[PDB]
């Protein structure tokens, strides 16, 4: 009679973990992009100019 | 407590500079201790007793 | 005879597991959004700006 | 009738349990090694050099 | 009857669960005072110091 339910309780354990891992692998997604982006973006700030001559 | 396992390894491993050992001392129940290190890039006479890891 | 009541007995287990793995489930439908809102939001916040020129 | 079977799947929880946290402290040791090469070699690099007279 | 059993071990299960959550409570407690020391005494140590005139 216990393993029965033993055997269900476990298949949500592995689905609710997998569901929070989506959030952290996506999070991780997301803000890879900004992180580029604002290095490369700030570098050619500084860099770049003109000067009269 | 702390204590000294004491090895003599001069003619069973040939610890020459520039030379990685790696082991573990393992207890008869619980996690083993490990072992790792690279030996130095030179030995000085003056320094006859070295710290390795 | 004994096997008549270890069958039934089985039904409910069976169901109180399944209501107890449900819970769960709703759980962390409820906190995906909250979390992905909260990390966005937050990466905005830092990300931007105004600078007066002159 | 149903006692009998709550012992037996108390062993596995306890088992799973144990072989999983076994992959943690492992892991940690397995790591322990790199993370503190890493520096060290790391430090050395910057540290040393020679100098034209 | 199968079901007076069924009963009698839900009490024990009910009661470990109870004893097991327990020591995480207790240790959080336990854990936070120490840490909230930590931080603040840590701050101090840095943020303080003296200085010679003359």
């Amino acid at each position: 009679a216990i393993g029965i339910g033993t055997l269900i309780i476990f298949i949500a354990m592995v689905l609710v973990a997998a569901v929070a891992a989506a959030v952290l692998i996506n999070t991780s997604g997301f803000l890879q992009q900004k992180a580029m982006a604002t290095g490369k973006e700030s570098t050619e700030q500084v860099a770049s100019g003109l000067l009269c001559s | 407590d702390i204590v000294a396992i004491c090895l003599n390894v001069s003619n069973t491993l040939n610890l020459k500079p520039r030379t990685k050992v790696t082991g573990a001392v393992i207890p008869e129940f619980g996690a083993p201790a490990v072992i790792s290190f690279t030996t130095p890039a030179t030995y000085l006479d003056t320094q006859h007793i070295i710290e390795l890891q | 005879a004994i096997g008549i009541g270890t069958l039934i007995i089985f039904i409910a287990m069976v169901l109180v597991a399944a209501v107890a793995a449900a819970v769960l489930i709703n759980t962390s439908g409820f906190l995906q959004q909250k979390a992905m809102a909260t990390g966005k939001e937050s990466t905005e916040q830092v990300a931007s700006g105004l600078q007066v020129i002159r």
